[PDB]
């Protein structure tokens, strides 16, 4: 029961939800058998671990573990069953290789302190919180490891093998239910229908939804089919919910024939009515994440005459195009590092860039066999594809920058020697090398032999950037778990006792003055500090009015009542939330920040208190704390402006990071603090590529200088600067120098950029 | 207020503005004071209990005021609209009548008092609150009275036994009432109604406010307490003819605005006294409610009759003047005798569920709903009437047993129940109680957060139908294999 | 009637009984004539109105037909009006053909002759003159890059750029002396035209570019004119990367010229690969960067007349599925306003209307079923529809997208300067560009405000037209003291950032608040280092505002002075009455509006000695169709409502009206609902519209004035 509960759940839902659902099902059993304890506080842990708060004194900061690992470590040693964790990790010496192993689940240290020997699920769980706090991004194949000890390893064994959908639509599914086909964008689940049809020799009609004509086709071939037993298919059914709904209702009252089987090929959006989901068995599709596997897509979409053309060329340049679409297709799925937001990357790209290269051979070439690589239209090519087609979706500047690299780095003429690297060094010294051959079934041989062990040096990004993905879905585990599992009146008194403890109470004012408004820097920081305080004030008041309604002192409202559903249901209010925040920022954590929002407000409100402009001056204001940082850098530059008398527009900004102590306090110069760079370490001013995934940079400082008129050297970088770590915002950019022997196009590949938080 | 709109600060800028607020205590105390020593002038006796009179009238309605406040609940407004109200029913009363002791004129009083401030009221510790008020006032003001002649606890006046609006004993009412239901079941109706105390004093209000002319009612309590029933058997009973419109889901404005041309021409032209019934389910646009608000203002919607209406209404209107031996020609004359006839024989009674909250939103869209209408709470079948229900229902089968025994403790949920506890006694108890009980589940699903379905009277009826078919057909089974 | 001459299906079907009806009668045809072309207004008749000689425009430029053709020879209102559009467009094909020829015969000269080439400009239309341009440059370049195709070889591009500098300069000269209001447009778009083909040339020499196949060159836009060939629809050839369109050749009369900046010419690559590979474009972006208006420039320089769908509770169906049906008749371009506002029916049934469209389209590469009948599909149709963050799930395989993140506001500063006659334009963009992106997000926000590129471009007209009085002043001193009169003598001495500064003060401090006016010149101060303007205060016109304000028992006060602030405003009133003919003073109630526009009003009349009337309109007190008139159902007679009666009665001159000065003041709150039909009146155009079909012109003494309390519902257009 088990077994086929997981096997037919999972048949129609995500990949990533697939051991989510695995894990719930093995809390069932664990539950359910008598003879292991109820390891209640091990998952109420294991699920809440991150909302227990800590203190700056109360992170020991032992060697050799980050902060987050120490935070971490602490929050699993507040149990009592790991009282004794940190005093053997600072005492083993085996730690420090079992850290940064490749496979850490698979020989989980024993840490954990007990008095008695402990059944193997409760190792299993204990090495599940063990993996959660000190190597997060393992904790899905410890997750794997633990439902296989939990079930039995070939739990999930069906998953991993290809659909057979024979089976289902054959037996186990009625007549009346019809087989519903939900796959992602730049996918189509026909095919494997249809090949079902040609295997089991049933006709079925094929009838595309795109208006009213194909409802009336459609109609048509469902009334003759429920009394000859055929099949019938639906493409792109999403189009029409309201025709959903009444297709449903027509099938709810229906006899079929026993050999009638009902195909929905569908889109995966909201629209589509929640009835037919309910009523129907869902299949749902996704493209294998591999470069290799949407080679192999790709060359079989594309026929086999249109790439063996005159040229032969030809074939070499659609293998290019080939590479380029799957890499950055390949690159989409690291949102955060692989560009800044989740573009739409489908297949049309694929066509009109296909489309455009073969106009553009043929206008070059004009029937001849062969063409030298020379006389090949790159600059066609290239300025197209950057800017016409896959640079149109293309919003961020930056963004079309890494398009342009990619571009260039690719399509040239040096790509047809035999020498061309389409990546460098993916793993240690090893490059991957460019096929020599000029005919397709040559490169389809190529991309067949691949290595099958993509790493994300495969397609640009540093080898981190599986562990970011894997951490982040993760976390995604721990959410959809926890989501997953009057009192809650008692609990939403409780947490909002708490909230009004942590935050500060009052946020003082900025006494005006003509010298202060003629300041602009004091005007900026008077607007932040009554947006602030007004912000305050109205978090202040609702979170009292919500406890005073936990004693039943006051009754409901219905801004009330939403603002009190919202918090339960763990939503952002709206109300509160009038600054740029990350999309998916919990309540907690909001409050988090705004309590460190507030403090730093009040800090500067006592430092203009106490001074005036010029004491205002030498604030080392951090940009996430800001409301608006832009607001603040704008400020900046209209200060030293006014102070030399000189034009806002002549004026450049140059950035010297250097550590807090060491720091010169110059009049054109302001201090920055909290600035956290992606994928790169500065020092003395000097960018080098590492694999460390964030460097905190101690005290940027900004200075203000002429437009001196000389162009940018090779070694400078223009490096982004984002708000947050979604990258959804921008606040300016600043102008870096690279260290020697380092390719500014690999720092552009790699994402590099600086987040205010 | 709801339905007003702040006016543009350019027209306050024309227009100053001054602001009347209720009169106040000693501006009552005078203004009433004028009116109490005019009426007073009637019975001669008494005239030197004028001033005190009015003293107790304004004490009470200042520490009513000053208690029942808006925030509490929407209606707990009183304006010394009520004040004229109680002064012109106390003199109403006191008209017929030719002589009588101060002992009478303070019953009265009380029965004013209750008819007024008490009846508008929701939750019963406000009753009994209003109560003790009127009882410690009548003692304050007046000490040299007989507390218990004066102030006896059934207050219950009624112009049908006698020619005049005197006061009236409880049981000779319910056997006048009892000889006209069954006058009542003969003719109409014929479905059982028992006369618990509450019915009683229902039905003298509605009588009272029948009566009255441009008498129109707010009826808010729980749904099948008998609202609608009880409101038939007052207009059978004081002669109307009840009129309820027939709603449905086709049933769009156009519908309800013939329905009212309808029943303005019978109430209007024939000079027909008609009874007006509407319902919340009855009501399915607020247009609907803004008609009736203005209808129930103005005394005449002039939205309902134009064209070949209005031509069809005055044909009508002049016939009956004609019949009547009035002669007017010009339409305007002719429209205002009718709007004057509509106004003397239109009363409109209708029900509304119990919602707090509600009565915000309707109260809202509707101004004249809330002020120009009498709110009654009929509330819920309280624990006496339900007993009443469950001994007059369960009596026709042999709920006896010589061999009960009476245990040592009796949850005694029914107050006045017999200490030796009959076997039919005993379980109809044990049925009020049952009802009490789903009450109190119901209260803790809803304290809970859980879905809840209002307990109604009717579900009690349901249940007494129930026992009934279930003991009737065991027990003849069961006897006849005896 | 309606399949034959398909340019009539945009015109309402009652317009169309109505046209029906007035088929003998050709005086009642000129609003659709106005509803179906692009910048057509009247058609030109002679007396007997049996014969049109030609067409006009809104501003008042007309062609003339090189073979009128005669309505009663073919008295069918469809044939002849096929035969108005087939001579129009041939008329416009011949004067490209003689403009063409005029501007090569001045083409490759080393120096022009100003007179030459003003009497060449006011010869032809504007749009002429600009595709004139275009197609010598074009030519040009390419026989230049061809002589440069031997490899290496002397470069006669720089000759090209020599020239196209030397015309730049005649152009800036010419345009810095007085000139007619047409003319001035017509210079306007020769210059930024010119200025945008000399960067692209300066990026063309940069390169070193040696063939004329190099994609560098086929990127940019090329004009292939053919004289030789036999149609002449097909004479010319437009021509850019891979696609290529003929024109459109139908009249544009005079439209705003976009500046071509990098992005605006990204926008046009991507629009044309788009309709190549015969599917429409999506140019999302937030709103107020130019997409809509990209599209229409690119069909305007295409020769194709646009449409604006503008998407709001205004929009319809049964017109606009017309109005589609007909623009796939006849072949023009739609472009839709934003797309995301429509309700989401609505939006689903236009989508699924505009994805049958698309399909019948990339089959042409022909009929679709439109309203249950087939329809050709023209290869000329094109359909825009813009965002403003997605497209539906139907259209996104069908349409292409582009992003308009933000438009390079210097570049547009800078040309739109230089086609002022300013010197220095770069430095003066560079600083004021910033300077709004400051007022934008400093300033205390506001419901009037707007600091959007909108507000930029009518301030830098300001500008310029603020220099061109002060140059005409400076003249006429000049001609009292003295005689030496050249007009760049005084250009170059003359300061023209205080000519800037003066003009945003004009334009833009009005607007602001009792707080915001110390931030505002901090801002100037800022940008505009050292540089001050002052107010030249009318002395006159003070002494006049103290006597009256005297007589009315007004308080008067100078500065800080009681009642200074509100003297200052009454000035800030009389320099936007003169620079404006529409007004809106905002306020709260208790401000004064009302009787200072009155101590204006008669401080001007006790100065100038132009008697001043005033109609004081209340718009919300009476009701809009009576406002403006009523349209009888059955004699169409015209009853005109209250702001038509007097504006009927001041154009008749009954009086002398027209010696006085007229304010019609608006006294009351303003919504969208009335002020649609005024739109086209506060505009430059100065043309009042009736439903019955007259069309009133707005004498220059009249005034329209708004005293309005709040703007929470004045919609920004
Ligand atoms: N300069 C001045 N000195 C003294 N009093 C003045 C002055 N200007 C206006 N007032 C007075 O202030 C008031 C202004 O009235 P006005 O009708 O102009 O106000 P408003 O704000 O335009 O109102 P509305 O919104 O109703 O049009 C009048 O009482 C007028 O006498
Ligand atoms: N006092 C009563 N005695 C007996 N039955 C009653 C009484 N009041 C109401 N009922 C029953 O309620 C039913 C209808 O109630 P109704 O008047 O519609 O309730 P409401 O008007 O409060 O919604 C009738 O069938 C009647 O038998
Ligand atoms: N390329 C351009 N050159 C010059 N002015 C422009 C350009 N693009 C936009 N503008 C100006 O900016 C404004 C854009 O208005 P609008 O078309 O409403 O923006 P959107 O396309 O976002 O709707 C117009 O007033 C126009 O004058």
């Amino acid at each position: 029961l088990f077994q086929v509960a997981f096997n037919r759940v999972a048949r129609g839902m995500l990949h990533q939800d697939h051991i989510t659902f695995a894990m719930l099902l093995a809390r069932i059993k664990l539950k359910g058998t008598v003879g292991e304890p109820t390891y209640d506080a091990e998952f109420q842990h294991f699920l809440r671990g991150n909302e227990i708060v800590l203190s700056a004194g109360s992170t020991p900061r032992i060697q050799g573990l980050t902060v987050e690992q120490a935070e971490a470590v602490v929050r699993l040693s507040c149990l009592p069953a790991f009282k004794d964790l940190i005093a053997k990790v600072q005492a083993d010496e085996q730690f420090g290789i079992w850290l940064d192993s490749s496979s850490p689940e698979q020989t989980v240290p024993y840490l954990w302190s007990e008095e008695t020997p402990a059944t193997p699920i409760g190792q299993a769980i204990h090495r599940l919180l063990l993996i959660q706090a000190f190597r997060p991004d393992r904790l899905l194949a410890m997750a794997h490891m633990f439902v296989s000890t939990n079930l039995g390893e070939s739990f999930m064994s069906i998953m991993e093998q290809p659909l057979d959908l024979t089976h289902i639509v054959g037996t186990e599914v009625k007549p009346n239910t019809p087989v519903l086909m939900c796959s992602v964008p730049g996918y189509d689940a026909s095919g494997h229908v249809e090949d079902l049809a040609a295997e089991q020799n049933t006709q079925i009609t094929s009838i595309a939804i795109g208006s009213a004509e194909g409802f009336n086709q459609a109609d048509k071939a469902i009334n003759t089919a429920v009394k000859s037993g055929r099949w019938v298919m639906l493409k792109n059914v999403h189009l029409a919910p309201g025709w959903l709904m009444q297709l449903e209702k027509k099938l709810h009252s229906l006899q079929p024939h026993a050999c009638f089987r009902l195909f929905l090929t569908m889109e995966i959006n909201p629209k589509v009515p929640v009835n037919l989901l309910r009523a129907g068995r869902i299949f749902v599709f996704e493209p294998p994440p591999g470069v290799k596997a949407n080679m192999l897509r790709t060359f079989s979409s594309i026929p086999v005459s249109r790439i063996c053309k005159s040229p032969n060329e030809r074939a070499r340049l659609y293998f290019l195009l080939a590479w380029f679409h799957a890499i950055i297709q390949e690159r989409l799925r690291y949102a955060p590092l692989g560009w800044s937001k989740k573009y739409e990357f489908g297949e049309s790209d694929l066509r009109s860039a296909c489309d455009t290269v073969d106009t553009w051979l043929d206008d070059t070439a004009k029937g001849r066999q062969n063409i030298s690589p020379d006389k090949i239209p790159w600059s066609a090519l290239k300025t197209l594809m950057a800017q016409s087609i896959y640079g149109g979706r293309v919003d961020n500047e930056f963004d079309q920058r890494l398009l342009n690299t990619f571009l260039e780095r690719l399509f040239t003429t040096r790509s047809f020697d035999s020498e061309f690297k389409l990546a460098c060094k993916v793993d240690g010294h090893k490059d991957i090398q460019m096929p020599d051959g000029i005919r397709r079934e040559e490169f389809v041989q190529w991309v067949e032999l691949l290595p099958d062990t993509q790493t994300p040096s495969w397609l640009g990004l540093p080898n981190n950037a599986e562990r970011v993905l894997l951490t982040t879905q993760g976390v995604d585990m721990i959410s959809k778990m926890l989501k997953m599992q009057p009192a809650w009146m008692r609990t939403l008194h409780t947490t909002a006792s708490n909230w009004l403890h942590l935050i500060p109470q009052t946020l003082s004012h900025l006494k005006r003055t003509v010298e202060n408004i003629k300041d602009p820097l004091f005007r900026f920081f008077e607007r932040e500090v009554k947006m602030g305080a007004k912000l305050l004030q109205d978090v202040r008041q609702d979170l009292a009015d919500v406890v005073q309604v936990c004693e039943g002192k006051k009754k409901q409202t219905n801004y009330l009542r939403t603002l009190i559903n919202e918090l339960v249901k763990g939503i952002l209010p709206r109300s509160w939330s009038h600054y740029t925040v990350p999309a998916g920022m919990t309540v907690i954590q909001w409050v988090s920040d705004f309590s460190e929002r507030i403090k730093q407000l009040q800090n500067i409100s006592l430092a203009a208190a106490s001074g005036g402009a010029k004491e205002l001056k030498n604030i080392h204001v951090c940009l996430g704390g800001l409301f608006v940082p832009e607001a603040y850098i704008t400020a900046t530059r209209q200060y030293v402006a006014q102070a030399n008398s000189w034009s806002l527009e002549e004026l450049c900004l140059e950035v010297n990071v250097t550590t807090s102590q060491g720091a010169t306090l110059d009049a054109c110069s302001f201090g920055v603090t909290g600035l956290k760079l992606q994928g790169a370490t500065c020092n003395n001013n000097k960018l080098s590529l590492s694999n460390a995934i964030s460097t905190a940079l101690p005290l940027t400082q900004l200075r203000w200088v002429k437009q001196t008129n000389t162009e940018k050297k090779a070694s400078v970088v223009t490096l982004p600067v984002y708000l947050n770590f979604t990258r959804a915002d921008l606040i300016f950019t600043v102008d870096f120098e690279i260290a020697t022997k380092e390719d500014p196009r690999s720092f552009y590949e790699r994402g590099v950029a600086v987040l205010c938080t | 207020d709801p339905g007003r709109k702040p006016l543009s600060h350019r027209f306050l800028r024309h227009v100053p503005v001054v602001y009347v607020d209720y009169p106040g205590p000693a501006s009552l105390t005078q203004i009433y004071g004028t009116f109490n020593r005019a009426m007073l002038r009637l019975i001669p006796s008494l005239r030197t209990y004028a001033e005190p009179l009015t003293a107790a009238m304004v004490e009470f309605y200042t520490m009513s005021q000053e208690r029942f406040t808006q925030d509490t609940q929407p209606h707990y407004i009183y304006s010394p609209r009520e004040m004229t109200r109680w002064v012109r029913g106390i003199f109403e009363a006191l008209r017929p009548l030719e002589t009588l002791p101060v002992e009478g004129l303070i019953r009265i009083w009380a029965h004013e008092a209750l008819r007024l401030f008490q009846d508008r009221l929701v939750e019963d510790e406000e009753r009994r609150w209003t109560d003790e008020n009127i009882d410690t006032v009548a003692l304050k003001h007046f000490p040299n009275i007989d507390r218990e002649k004066a102030m006896s606890r059934p207050i219950l006046y009624s112009n049908w036994l006698s020619k005049d609006y005197i006061p009236v004993d409880q049981e000779e009412l319910r056997d006048y009432v009892k000889a006209r239901l069954k006058v009542f079941y003969e003719e109409e109706l014929d479905v059982p109604l028992v006369l618990f105390n509450e019915v009683l004093d229902h039905v003298l209000r509605i009588d009272r406010i029948f009566r009255q002319p441009q008498g129109h009612l707010l009826l808010i309590g729980v749904s099948g307490a008998g609202k609608t029933t009880l409101s038939r058997f007052v207009a059978w009973m004081n002669g109307l003819s009840v009129y309820q419109i027939k709603v449905h889901r086709k049933y769009t404005g156009e519908d309800f605005d013939e329905d009212l041309r309808t029943v303005l021409r019978r109430s209007g032209c024939k000079n027909e006294k008609i009874a007006f019934i509407m319902d919340e389910s009855n009501v399915l646009d607020s247009g609907f409610l803004e008609r009736m608000n203005t209808l129930l203002a103005n005394g005449e919607v002039p939205g309902l009759f134009e064209g070949d209406e209005y031509a069809t209404l005055m044909t009508q209107c002049k016939e009956g003047a004609q019949k009547e031996g009035l002669m007017l020609d010009s339409h305007e004359e002719l429209y205002k005798w009718f709007t004057s006839q509509v106004i003397r024989n239109l009363h409109v009674v209708f029900t509304m569920n119990p919602s707090s909250e509600g009565l915000k939103d309707r109260a809202a869209t509707s101004p004249a709903l809330f002020n120009r209408c009498v709110l009654n709470w009929f509330g819920d079948w309280s624990t006496e009437a339900l007993y009443q229900v469950g001994k007059e229902f369960t009596s026709k089968m042999d709920l006896e047993k010589p061999n009960y025994i009476v245990p040592d403790y009796m949850p005694v949920v029914y107050d006045k129940l017999p200490q030796p506890p009959s076997h039919r006694e005993a379980i109809v108890n044990s049925c009020v109680f049952v009802h009490q009980t789903l009450h109190q589940a119901n209260a803790r699903l809803a304290k809970r957060g859980g879905r809840t379905m209002a307990i109604t009277p009717r579900h009690y009826l349901d249940f007494i139908n129930h026992y009934a078919n279930l003991f009737h057909e065991k027990r003849s089974e069961l006897e006849e294999q005896q | 009637e309606r399949s034959s001459f398909p340019r009539f299906y945009f015109v309402g079907d009652e317009d169309l009984l109505e046209i029906i009806g007035n088929s003998k009668n050709v005086a009642k045809l000129q609003k659709h004539f106005k509803k179906m072309f692009a910048g057509v207004s009247s058609i030109i008749l002679n007396e007997d109105n049996s014969v049109v000689l030609g067409i006009s425009s809104r501003e008042g430029e007309e062609v003339m037909f090189k073979t009128p053709v005669s309505i009663t020879e073919h008295p069918k209102i469809n044939e002849w009006l096929t035969l108005v559009e087939k001579e129009m467009r041939v008329t416009l094909a011949k004067l490209l053909a003689e403009s063409v020829t005029e501007v090569e015969i001045f083409g490759k000269a080393t120096s022009i002759d100003p007179n030459t080439y003003i009497t060449w400009i006011d010869k032809y239309q504007a749009q002429l003159v600009v595709l004139s341009a275009q197609i010598a440059w074009s030519e040009n370049v390419e026989t230049a890059l061809s002589s440069m195709g031997g490899g290496g070889d002397a470069a006669p591009l720089h000759s090209v750029l020599s020239n196209v500098e030397v015309t730049l300069n005649v152009l800036a000269d010419s345009v810095l002396m007085e000139q007619p209001p047409l003319r001035r447009r017509k210079l306007e778009h020769l210059i930024t035209e010119l200025v945008h083909q000399r960067d692209v040339t300066r990026s063309l020499i940069k390169s070193k570019i040696d063939n004329a196949k190099s994609f560098e060159w086929l990127s940019q836009m090329r004009f292939y004119f053919d004289p030789k060939q036999t149609d002449v629809l097909q004479q010319l050839s437009i021509q850019m990367a891979n696609a290529k369109f003929n024109y459109g050749f139908e009249y544009l009369g005079v439209q705003d010229k976009l500046v071509q900046t990098p992005l605006t010419d990204r926008c046009y690559l991507t629009m044309t690969q788009a309709l190549e590979a015969r599917l429409g474009g999506s140019p999302f972006g937030p709103a107020g960067t130019g997409k809509t208006e990209s599209v229409k420039a690119l069909g305007h320089q295409l020769g194709r007349f646009v449409l604006v769908f503008n998407c709001d509770e205004t929009f319809d169906f049964q017109a606009m599925g017309r109005i589609f049906v007909g623009l796939c008749q006849v072949g023009a371009w739609g472009c839709f306003d934003e797309f995301n506002r429509l309700e989401e029916r609505m939006l689903s049934a236009v989508s699924q209307q505009v994805q049958c469209i698309q399909e019948a389209l990339r089959e042409h590469s022909i009929t679709c079923e439109l309203l249950n009948k087939q329809v050709k599909v023209s290869p000329d149709m094109a359909i825009f529809i813009t965002m403003n963050p997605n497209l539906p799930d139907n259209l996104k395989k069908l349409f292409r997208s582009l992003a308009m993140t933000k438009p390079d506001r210097q570049l547009i500063a800078q040309v739109m300067l230089y086609s002022q006659g300013f010197r220095t334009a770069e430095v003066l963009a560079n600083k004021i560009v910033p300077f709004f992106k400051l007022c934008d997000e400093q300033l205390s926000s506001q419901s009037h405000y707007d600091f959007g590129l909108r507000a930029l471009k009518s301030v830098l007209v300001s500008a310029g037209n603020v220099k061109r009085e002060r140059i005409q002043k400076i003249k006429r001193e000049k001609e009292e003291r003295g005689e030496a009169v050249d007009e760049g003598e005084i250009a170059e001495n003359l300061p023209e950032q205080e000519i800037l500064i003066q003009s945003v003060c004009e334009t833009m401090v009005p607007k602001l608040v009792a707080e915001d006016i110390p931030l505002l010149f901090s801002l100037l101060s800022d940008v505009f280092p050292g540089v001050q303007y002052h107010r030249g205060e009318m002395t006159a016109l003070r002494e006049e505002l103290k006597k009256v304000c005297q007589e009315m028992y007004l308080t008067y006060g100078d500065g800080e002075e009681v009642g200074g602030m509100w003297v200052e405003k009454v000035l800030q009133l009389y320099q936007i009455t003169q620079i404006n003919h529409g007004l809106m003073m905002v306020g709260p109630s208790g401000s004064g509006k009302s009787m200072a526009w009155r101590v204006l009003l008669k401080a001007l009349e006790r100065l100038e000695g132009v008697e001043g009337v005033a109609h004081i309109i209340d718009p919300k007190a009476i009701s809009k169709d009576h406002l403006y008139g009523t349209l009888d159902p059955n004699t169409r007679e015209w009853t005109d409502g209250l702001f038509t009666h007097v504006l009927r009665k001041i154009i008749d001159s009954v009086r002398g009206e027209l010696q006085k000065r007229q304010w019609i003041v608006f006294d009351g709150d303003v919504d969208p609902e009335w002020v649609e039909n005024l739109n086209s009146v506060l505009d430059d155009n100065k043309l009042l519209t009736l439903p019955n079909g007259e069309r009133l012109s707005l004498p220059p003494n009249v005034r329209i004035m708004f005293e309005v309390q709040d703007l929470k519902y004045a919609t920004l257009a």
